[PDB]
């Protein structure tokens, strides 16, 4: 079940990610993000992203529907 | 020796008997908790 | 053994008797000479606590019930901690009968609420059935 | 599931005598007769420590695929080893705290079974999280 979980993890984002931009971050795994839609979100973020590269500002890919930081 | 006959003959057959089945108890306890704190580690992997 | 006799401790002597299946070298450990004769009490819960296999446990536990008969007095525990185990329906109801028959009916008055306590259902069907003949 | 709990209990401690239906409800493809072989191997063991019924008992609580039968698994625990209240603690401690709820569900009631009426403070020890957990 350990492998079950990482390979889910591994395919949520091998998808056609829509592109928003970074803009703030709450806390620990959540954080506010705009799309390139309009309408700013605030949305879970992952894991597995090193969190050293969100200063205010970088591109970031995002889920369509569940929309959460890919 | 009414008991020292009696301590060397049919109770050392036992003291020698549960000795190493005392050992065996305190090898397992020990083996045992390094297999409780492994699963301990991969369920709190899972779990999260 | 011998020497487990000449220890005149003799709970060393009944160990290695349960351990090599042997019976009669555990039927004279308790009819010895006068050394406790509540022996019986402790390989009763012996055979009660730690007995894994009931093919020979009946066994140890009918040699048992042969030095309760073979006792002065017979009523008291004997029936109710292994005849039940051993449901023999007739054994019970003739040996109440007994009681019964010397006009002692204040012990065998106590040994059936205890039987009716413990004991199964078609266990006292079956000995009320043998009462009644 | 009416016809679950009685094959199970038309045996009632005979402790060796079920091993042919013990054996043939635990192979086959339906969920539930699986499940009824689990309170079949519950009910002919009763109050023995058969370390034959322990292994084979919890090998389909930790395999078995249904999670119904997961349950009854580590529901039985507890009617195999009632008389001994001091090992049910130290055997269900760690399967309280699976990765699924139903595991963790007939792991809360083994104790309630396992130790009856008695003021064992180590299986309250254990219930302390069990009642606060998230699954309803």
């Amino acid at each position: 079940e350990f492998l079950h979980a990482q390979e889910e993890v591994k395919r949520i984002q091998s998808i056609p990610l829509v592109i928003g931009q970074f803009l703030e971050a709450v806390d620990q795994n959540t954080a506010i993000v705009g799309s390139t839609t309009g309408s700013n979100y605030y949305v879970r973020i992952l894991s597995t992203i090193d969190r050293e590269l969100l200063k205010p500002n970088a591109s970031v890919a995002l889920h369509k529907h569940s929309n959460a930081l890919v | 020796l009414e008991e020292g006959k009696a301590g060397s003959g049919l109770r050392q057959y036992y003291l020698s008997k549960i000795e190493e089945l005392q050992l065996i108890v305190n090898d397992k306890s020990q083996n045992l908790r390094r297999l409780q704190a492994q699963r301990n580690e991969l369920n709190a992997k899972v779990r999260l | 053994f011998q020497r487990c006799l000449d220890d005149h401790k003799y709970k060393q002597a009944i160990g290695i008797a349960l351990e090599t299946r042997r019976l009669d070298v555990f039927e004279k450990t308790i009819l010895e000479s006068n050394d406790v004769p509540g022996m019986l009490a402790y390989s009763l819960k012996l055979c009660m606590s730690l007995m894994q296999n009931k093919q020979f446990r009946n066994k140890v536990l009918r040699v048992l019930v042969k030095i309760y008969m073979n006792l002065e007095k017979p009523d008291f525990i004997n029936v109710c901690q292994c005849l039940i185990f051993l449901d023999d329906p007739q054994a019970v109801s003739d040996i109440l009968e007994k009681l019964v028959k010397e006009d002692n009916l204040l012990m065998a008055y106590q040994i059936c609420f205890d039987l009716y306590e413990s004991a199964s259902q078609q266990f006292l069907s079956s000995v009320i059935q043998n009462l009644r003949t | 599931r009416g016809l679950a709990v009685g094959i199970a209990l038309v045996m009632y401690g005979r402790m060796e005598e079920a091993d042919a239906l013990i054996e043939s409800l635990c192979r086959d493809k339906d969920p539930i007769l699986r499940r009824s072989g689990m309170y079949t191997v519950a009910m002919a063991y009763c109050g023995s420590g058969n370390n034959k019924a322990i292994r084979r008992l919890l090998h389909v609580a930790v395999s078995d695929v249904n999670d119904d039968v997961r349950r009854a698994a580590v529901e039985s625990l507890g009617f195999i080893l009632f008389r001994t209240p001091e090992q049910c603690p130290s055997v269900v401690s760690l399967l309280s705290e699976s990765y699924n709820p139903h595991v963790r569900y007939g792991a809360a009631m083994a104790l309630g079974i396992c130790c009856a009426g008695t003021g064992n403070k180590e299986a309250i020890n254990l219930l302390e999280p069990m009642t606060n957990d998230p699954v309803n």
